[PDB]
């Protein structure tokens, strides 16, 4: 019966600024016998396992930077990050060990940075894919911020929306940008009926879409 | 160095059983409680259970969420931790981590394994098709050039992609897989000076453990 809750669910902060996040337990985590709070904080960076940051509410594990500070007692705990760095991008979990163990639901920390336009690249289907009857066209939209972006596919000048799949990366741990892949899949028969293939990216960094294209006759 | 390494994840059908293992070294195993924690894709950590240290008779405790269905054990001669799962269901699909736990003195999980992915599904294992992504008759000469690999139509997760056997590390983006009519597809891009490609070779190394697929795909121009 120890319910752990964290707040906020997510936020974004610019590098150099301070981050404050909260952790509540449904009952006191202060152990009377040892007089310490059985509450730890873990950091889970994108694609990684969780890593111990703080335990006993306020003890900073060896090798953890001074800018991380745990505080609080009883039912309410706080993790503060001063002078946030790009690498601090992560989800932060608190965890009680007063009675077995329970994790909070996590706080996702995003990094705010200056707007950046995507670098766009388009790729035609490979001969090894076409041999088997399918045709995927891929567009990379790399290193942009903020995350919101629009991609449109045009074939012989006409927009096509079906058979398109998009995937965003997690924010980058060093430059705080996002990237996104857009993949248009057609049958070989349909791919061979048209010549021009275009992927157009519209991002708040310009009123002009960034257009990349290729023509099959030129392959 | 302390090391924890999970093994045993993969695809299992609903109702099945599966046993994970966790190999440890670099610390006195018997001195430590050990925990298992799981994490469904994009969801929060969930504590599952622990097995206590020698001083406490190696007794077990579990979260109400898996008690009576999951069992934890340990090999104290080889320092290996186990998790036996039974009557598996979709909700059990997750990355499973082992973690070093209590020693009688500190309240913390000092170390975590890299995690092993369990997928509960009736779908079949399908190896990926791996296709090279090379520029067409495009600009190409922009001081830099971006290449890629398309890893299409596989199941279950995960796949690993490296470039030049890990030698190309910076300037690599691997995009999270997307699930479509029961198959995953992902792509990976790599960015290098065009003076270096195709002057030097650039190859994507793709592995799909579920089908023991290993692929090296050299990116060739034209
Ligand atoms: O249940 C236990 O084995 C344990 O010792 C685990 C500790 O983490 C801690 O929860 C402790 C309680 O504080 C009781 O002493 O119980
Ligand atoms: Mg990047
Ligand atoms: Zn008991």
């Amino acid at each position: 019966d120890i319910v752990m809750s964290q707040s906020p669910s997510s936020l974004a902060v610019s590098a150099g600024e301070k981050v404050t996040m909260s952790c509540k337990s449904s009952q006191s985590l202060l152990n009377s016998r040892t007089r310490k709070n059985y509450l730890a904080w873990y950091q889970q960076k994108p694609g990684q396992s969780p890593k111990l940051l703080i335990y006993w509410a306020s003890t900073r594990e060896s090798g953890v930077p001074d800018r991380f500070t745990g505080s609080g007692s009883g039912t309410d705990f706080t993790l503060t990050i001063t002078s946030v760095q790009a690498e601090d991008l992560a989800v932060y979990y608190c965890k009680q060990s007063y009675n077995l163990r329970t994790f909070g639901g996590g706080t996702k920390l995003e990094i705010k940075r200056a707007d950046a336009a995507p670098t766009v690249s388009i790729f035609p289907p490979s001969s090894e894919q076409l041999t088997s009857g399918g045709a995927s066209v891929v567009c990379f939209l790399n290193n942009f911020y903020p995350k919101d972006i629009n991609v449109k596919w045009k074939i012989d000048g006409s927009e096509r929306q079906n058979g398109v799949l998009n995937s965003w990366t997690d924010q980058d741990s060093k430059d705080s940008t996002y990237s996104m892949s857009s993949t248009l899949t057609l049958t070989k028969d349909e791919y061979e009926r048209h010549n021009s293939y275009t992927c157009e990216a519209t991002h708040k960094t310009s009123t002009s879409p960034i257009v990349k294209s290729f023509n099959r006759n030129e392959c | 160095e302390v090391k924890l390494v999970e093994s045993g994840g993969g695809l299992v059908q609903s109702g099945g059983s599966l046993r994970l293992s966790c190999a440890t070294s670099g610390f006195t195993f018997t001195d430590y409680y050990m925990s298992w924690v799981r994490q469904p894709p994009g969801k929060a950590l969930e504590w599952l259970g622990f097995i206590r240290n020698k001083a406490n008779g190696y007794t077990t405790e579990y979260s109400p969420s898996v008690k009576g269905r999951f069992t934890i054990s340990r090999d104290n001669s080889q320092s290996i931790l186990y998790l036996q799962m039974n009557t598996l269901r979709a909700e059990d699909s997750a990355t499973y981590y082992c973690a070093r736990d209590h020693d009688g003195y500190y309240e913390r999980f000092s170390y975590w394994g890299q995690g092993t992915l369990v997928t509960v599904s009736a779908a079949k294992t399908t190896p990926p098709s791996v296709y090279p992504l090379a520029p067409g008759s495009a600009a190409q000469t922009n001081s830099m050039v971006t290449l890629g690999c398309l890893v299409k139509g596989y199941f279950p997760e995960p796949v690993t992609v490296t470039w030049n056997s890990g030698s190309l590390s910076s300037g690599v983006h691997t995009f999270p897989a997307v699930l479509q009519s029961d198959l995953y597809t992902l792509s990976s891009s790599v960015t290098v000076p065009s003076s270096t490609w195709p002057s030097e070779t650039v190859t994507c190394n793709v592995a799909h453990p579920a089908s023991s697929t290993k692929v090296d795909k050299k990116i060739v121009p034209r």
